[PDB]
């Protein structure tokens, strides 16, 4: 074998899987998904005794692009940290979080907007790493904010206002509102309101995707199964994550 | 995080 050596010893038998993926959506003003897919890979961090044949059992939500497919694939993995497999879907996609736009004019001098945000996970799981970012004219003059959760400013330089917030619980739900002070302009230009774009991250596969299993067996040497010691985490992050407002 | 798996 080109890609793991012949004497490897541990005394402690163990491996880390990851699921990460990224997902992607675009969504209208009213709610209506164009858009939605996700990208992940599967990395194994893997210190296994000798030349482990091992058996990686998921659930089949997924499109997969040197192993042995048969939901199951077979491999004897290199030592060390390797990328699995790579998949895309664009089925029974979870979208982590709904944000609901809303914009008012006041004359040709106030913007009002209200972002609200919705999680939609368990509320036993916590996102993490939230920011949303609300494009601003680039006649804006100044902006005012109310946020009761997190915090933001506005970022004269890349005209948004940019709400971040460490922590959410699922089922969960936020806003912001935001008062836009604008400078007179040119009549005839009109403003085409860019997307609310999301970023977050979810101890979750937004795909659906599920580790059953990874059996691990070694036939030469003296240890087993259940005398791995075996780990998974998910770490879900957002692609492209914008709705229209 | 990591978690234990079943
Ligand atoms: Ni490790
Ligand atoms: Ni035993």
């Amino acid at each position: 074998i080109g890609w793991r050596r012949e004497g490897i010893k541990y005394r402690r038998n163990e491996l880390f899987l990851d699921v990460l993926e990224s997902v992607n959506l675009l969504m209208s003003p009213q709610g209506q998904v164009l858009s939605a897919h996700v990208s992940g890979r599967v990395v194994m961090k893997s210190y296994l005794s000798g030349m482990p044949e091992c058996k990686f059992g998921m659930n089949d939500k997924i499109v997969i692009e040197x192993x042995x497919x048969x939901r199951s694939i077979s491999f004897i993995p290199p030592d060390g940290e390797f990328e699995l497999m790579r998949y895309r879907t664009t089925k029974d996609i979870i979208l982590p979080f709904r944000v609901i736009p809303l914009v008012r004019e006041v004359g040709r001098t106030k913007l009002e907007v209200k972002v609200v945000i919705k999680s939609n996970f368990k509320p036993s799981l916590l996102a993490q790493k939230i920011e949303v970012r609300i494009p601003t004219p680039l006649n804006t003059s100044g902006v005012q904010v109310i946020c009761m959760k997190g915090k933001a400013k506005y970022k004269a330089s890349e005209n948004a206002i940019v709400w971040k917030i460490k922590r959410m619980a699922g089922m969960k739900e936020s806003q912001i509102s935001a008062e836009i002070e604008l400078l007179p302009t040119n009549d005839k230009k009109k403003w085409a309101r860019p997307p609310i774009s999301m970023n977050f991250e979810v101890p979750f596969a937004p795909s659906g995707l599920k580790v059953r299993y990874l059996k691990v067996f070694e036939p030469k040497l003296n240890y087993s199964d259940h005398d791995v010691i075996k780990w998974v985490r998910y770490i879900g992050r957002s692609g492209i994550y914008e709705t229209r407002c | 995080g990591y978690m234990p798996m079943s």
